[PDB]
């Protein structure tokens, strides 16, 4: 059972990487379409270009279920049309046999995706987003999206964005007198924590009464807590974050008695993607290539985008809904993957 | 004349079918985001059914047009995988005829979105918006808590104060930081105030007075600071879509001619995907009359998603309004003419 | 009238499916075309159909010139073509079958459709089922509206496609007697199929193409006897 | 071994295709099954192979029910199929096409499978071919390959669909040529299709169901002889 299990292994592998290619064309395209509303003049097309591209190795890792789920509808479509998986199982071969043999090369780019997603995506991702948002409107003491403002005694602070690495990016520092005149504007393009103190970096204080001082290292005067939960309102989404990051946050606000709920669920689709994936497909190979009769691959391809994109509004809703009450999290993301599973379990037992 | 009211009776009722479906499709998960914005806080839980009500054409408009695409893409297709469109066209019927019994249904649909696109859109969203704005505007808390720091839509203006009255219309100890517009004035603007008063017009909007602050129109790290020692201050606060009002044609605003170009734009819109879906029905192999459907939804959306980008690069960009859609609608034009003169330039070529 | 093939050549691929082939069919002969099916048969019965097109080569009906036009032009020069799989309107009934052909009939007025729609009921006998749906229909009804069609396009010639496909050895004879009543109206046909010995048993002067060359061509008995056809096709155990 | 199934019937929404058949194939012998198409004839054949999931009646392979089990429990209970269209592994050549199904075999070994590929492929006359890929070959060389397979899997009977069928008259030699190897290896043999003459020629003991009950069974001369064959099916002017 070697040369069947390399030929649906080979076929089911080159389809998931041709639909992942196909379906990463689009969407970058779809990306350049929508980007293009934003242009300041400062950087434009340029830019545009330099950011989806930045993005392309992220976005291939979110569409690596979808690309697995489409490809391996399209591996067992192009076998089933052709007629030979008919006979493949009428000599013998059992429909559970195909499937693990669909399943190895799934479980092969998914295994390998998640640290090519995860070593390459971030790192990318942080540098499109960061040329794109400085070339765009970065810079300016003021910041599109979110940015935390607090106020400590007498001074007013803004932050352009709070990046989950302890580093605040774009400090404002208001200092006025009690007569409220601006004893000191100023501003710090990053800045870092170390044990008792803030640290600002890159400092530009401005002021004329009886200079333009630039300082470029630390000024140590919050007092203030700048509390992580305050700071957590201003936290980017779990998407961006490594699966370390993930684990680390997580029980990052875990000793600070925050919760970190959204971040363990973040962190169990992120670790268990191969094993919903795998129950995904296991009942969209059952349900799909079942019965006898024949399907026209497109047929085929269609019904089962129409079960990802079902189940997606699944998880979709079933999260959300899921922490709100105050579930464990693993169950979560466990239960519908257990539900395709034992539905694809049945549904193999039809036949 | 039996054949015009065959295919035009199997096109109609195939896109009523497809988008009875696409409208529930939408209209549940739109539906989803009402309930749960009136389950977050709890916002209109009474008359969401009204909400809806009021987003049918918006939602209908855009989704009539493609159920048109997929419907003759789906009923064409039956056609032909049946083999009736053979001995149709081995009968004399060119594929022009074809294209005009397309095209009548396609006036039919035309005029349909023409006036769901003119008439209700902006009634719908009309009402909406005026039941929105009063709900909201005693119900959205759009007033301070005081609490601290107000932020509008981009993140332009901050309101910050420490106190509402009885009235809700005095406030104490204010402070405001705005920016206008973008390169013109890019100076930031910080207010201070012991003492402000609060006006509300119930038409809308807001405007409040400050007694004995402080005004700045500078940046914090530039040096180039003004300072203004007044005693009373009176601003004119903006909001609390805006677009969608009533059909006042192309005046001296830009963004009106827009609007009027696009929701203008929809029913020819309509006639070119028609001319598309003519041609790119030709199944005729009986090997996939489902696999051109994706296409056809992701082509559609690269017609929408562009021409709303089009559509915003209009005010800002200074495309000249009678340039830019029809230059979109050119595009996609001429996509159909050249799929439906694939074949007669082979047979003139020929000659 | 006369229909000509003459010099048919295709190109697939660096492969020449059919290399100069010429042809002619007149009104009222019933003509078949036959061989191996890698032979030039099947990719040059489609290059007289006109849904293959040919690369070289010429196709003419009546001494015009009708083989680089779109499909309905060889429609209304004449050239009518039946398919071997169900082509009848599933949701138009009989009378809407042959009726909804009628009405694209240039030369006719109301008198002459209504004239036409019943003249071609009653003449296939398919009067009783003039309400029955297509979907409704059995296998030879549907065939005899089919025809009944075929001839409501008024054609010179009629070109049908594996006519003894999947059809019961009663229903032959019923083939032959409605193929003999379109030999009767003066319209020519030519026929292609796997079923030889009715094919040949109905076909007046036959063809037959081998390796993409025409090897053979005359009636029944001259193929019998012809050697190459037994060498590559019949055999020599054939009947 | 012998293979029965017992009042075999299927039902189709209100329409019974299929009431009370049933039939016996024994191991060496060629059984035929034969019909009008809107009889069970189609369906049964189905029934029998396991593609349509029988809604009443027994289907047992020597004393073992494969009623209800899926299509490959038949296939290991000694039920193999070989479809009509192109069943070739298209990307993997012919000896992988063997060998790929051979290695699926419990009882055999590595040298075992290495004989019995070489068995079959200069057994079938399909040596020369061992590099062309599936996609590559031939029709005559298609089929050789699939009863190739068909008999890679050991079976104890194996149901044929539609041999004859496009096939040209110098092939059908071949293919009974064949069908005696099968009958000469003491398989069992199913063969339907709508060359009645071929058939009947090479099928021994050949069923003929119409309407949903069998109405004829027996030898060549004797459904040759049977007068409802002939008014139902065969028309009077058979041969």
């Amino acid at each position: 059972m070697v040369k069947l299990d390399r030929y649906i292994g080979v076929t089911v592998f080159v389809a998931i990487l041709a639909v992942l290619g196909v379906i990463l064309g689009l969407a970058l395209l779809f990306a350049f379409i929508d980007e293009l509303n934003d242009i300041s003049a400062s950087y434009g097309i340029g830019d545009a270009l330099r950011f989806i591209f930045l993005t392309a190795p992220r976005r291939a890792y979110d569409m690596l279920p979808m690309a697995a789920l489409i490809g391996c509808l399209v591996g067992l479509g192009t076998l089933a049309s052709n007629s030979e998986l008919t006979i493949m199982r009428a000599a013998g071969v059992s429909l559970s046999r195909i499937v693990w043999a669909v399943m190895k090369p799934m479980l092969v780019l998914m295994l390998a995706g998640i640290l090519v997603g995860e070593y390459v995506a971030p790192w990318t991702e942080n540098i499109a987003q960061s040329g794109r948002a400085l070339a765009q409107g970065g810079g300016d003491s003021q910041s599109s999206k979110r940015g935390l403002w607090h106020r400590q005694g007498r001074e007013y602070i803004h932050i352009n964005a709070v990046q989950p690495n302890g580093v605040l990016y774009g400090v404002t520092r208001y200092r006025f007198d009690e007569q409220r005149g601006l004893e000191s504007a100023s501003f710090a393009k990053r800045a870092r924590f170390e044990t008792d103190h803030w640290q600002l970096e890159e400092v530009t204080t401005t002021l004329l009464h009886p200079r333009s001082e630039v300082v470029k290292l630390p000024t140590e005067r919050w007092d203030a807590q700048l509390s992580p939960q305050l700071l957590n309102t201003v936290v980017m989404e779990p998407e961006a974050l490594s699966i370390s990051g993930l684990w680390q946050y997580i029980h990052y606000l875990a000793d600070q008695g925050l919760n970190n709920n959204r971040y363990w669920l973040a962190f169990w689709t992120k670790v268990l993607q191969p094993l919903v994936t795998a129950a995904l497909v296991l009942m969209a190979i059952s349900f799909i290539f079942g019965p006898l009769r024949s399907v026209t691959l497109g047929q085929r391809i269609f019904t089962g985008v129409l079960v990802g994109f079902v189940f997606r509004i699944a998880q979709d809703l079933l999260g959300p809904s899921s922490l709100v009450f105050d579930f464990p999290p693993l169950l979560a993301v466990v239960i519908p993957a257990s539900i395709c599973a034992l539905a694809g379990v049945w549904l193999l037992r039809r036949a | 004349m039996i054949v015009f009211r065959y295919l035009s009776r199997e096109v109609l009722v195939t896109m009523s079918a497809v988008s009875a479906v696409l409208l529930v499709i939408i209209m549940s998960g739109r539906f989803i985001k009402y309930l749960a914005q009136a389950a977050q806080g709890l916002l209109d839980p009474g008359s969401l059914f009204l909400i809806m009500a009021f987003r049918i054409p918006g939602f209908l408009q855009l989704i009539l047009p493609l159920g048109l695409f997929l419907g003759i893409l789906l009923a064409y297709g039956r056609l032909y995988l049946e083999s009736e469109m053979t001995v149709l066209s081995a009968t004399g019927m060119s594929q022009k005829r074809l294209l005009g019994y397309t095209m009548a249904p396609a006036l039919l649909v035309a005029i349909l979105v023409a006036w769901l696109s003119l008439f209700l859109a902006p009634q719908g969203i009309n009402q909406f918006a005026l039941l929105l704005n009063k709900q909201d505007t005693l119900t959205e808390f759009d007033t301070l808590v005081p609490g601290r720091f107000q932020a509008m839509r981009d993140g332009t203006r901050v309101t910050y104060t420490e106190e509402l009255s009885k009235d809700r219309g005095e406030l104490a100890g204010i402070f405001i930081s705005q920016k206008d517009l973008s390169n013109q004035e890019r100076g930031i603007s910080i207010l201070v105030a012991e003492k402000g008063t609060q006006n509300i017009q119930a038409d809308g909007s807001r405007y409040l007075i400050l007694h004995n602050g402080y005004r700045y129109d500078g940046n914090p790290g530039q040096a180039n600071y003004r300072a203004i020692q007044y005693d009373t201050y009176g601003v004119m606060l903006p909001k609390p879509d805006a677009v969608p009002t009533a059909d006042l044609f192309g005046s001296d605003n830009p963004r009106y001619q827009a609007e009027l170009q696009w929701r203008l734009s929809t029913p020819l819109l309509v006639f070119v995907v028609t001319l598309l879906a003519v041609p790119l029905s030709r199944v005729n192999p009986r090997q996939g009359r489902f696999l051109k459907l994706l296409p056809a939804i992701l082509l559609y959306m690269g017609y929408l998603a562009l021409l709303i980008a089009v559509r915003g690069q209009l005010d800002k960009g200074k495309i000249p309004m009678a340039i830019g859609l029809w230059w979109v609608h050119g595009l996609f034009l001429a996509i159909g003419l050249l799929l439906f003169y694939w074949e007669p330039l082979r047979l003139k070529l020929a000659s | 009238a006369t229909l000509k093939a003459q010099h048919l050549a295709k190109s697939y691929k660096g492969r020449q499916v059919v290399r100069d082939v010429s042809m002619s069919i007149d009104s009222g002969q019933i003509v078949g075309l036959l061989g191996p099916n890698g032979a030039g048969k099947t990719t040059c019965f489609y290059m007289i159909v006109g849904l293959v097109q040919a690369d070289q080569g010429v196709v003419r009906i009546d001494e015009q010139n009708v083989t680089h036009l779109p499909m309905h032009g060889r429609a209304r020069a004449g050239i009518g073509y039946l398919p071997q799989e169900a082509s009848i309107f599933r949701k138009l009934s009989v009378s809407d079958n042959i009726m909804a052909i009628l009405e694209t009939r240039s030369d006719l007025d109301r008198n002459g459709r209504k004239e036409a729609l019943e003249g071609l009921l009653q003449e296939f006998h398919i009067h009783h089922i003039r309400d029955n749906l297509g979907m409704s229909l059995s296998g030879g009804e549907r065939r005899r509206v089919e025809i009944a069609r075929a001839l409501a396009s008024a054609p010179k010639f009629i070109l049908l496609d594996e006519p003894f496909a999947g059809v019961d050895p009663i229903s032959v004879g019923d083939i032959k007697q409605i193929i003999h009543h379109l030999k009767a109206k003066g319209i020519g046909i030519l026929i292609t199929d796997h079923n030889v010995r009715e094919t040949l048993d109905i076909c007046e002067t036959a063809y037959i193409v081998n390796d993409g060359q025409l090897i053979a061509e005359g009636d029944a008995e001259s193929i019998l006897a012809n050697d190459l056809v037994k060498e590559v096709y019949l055999g020599h155990e054939f009947r």
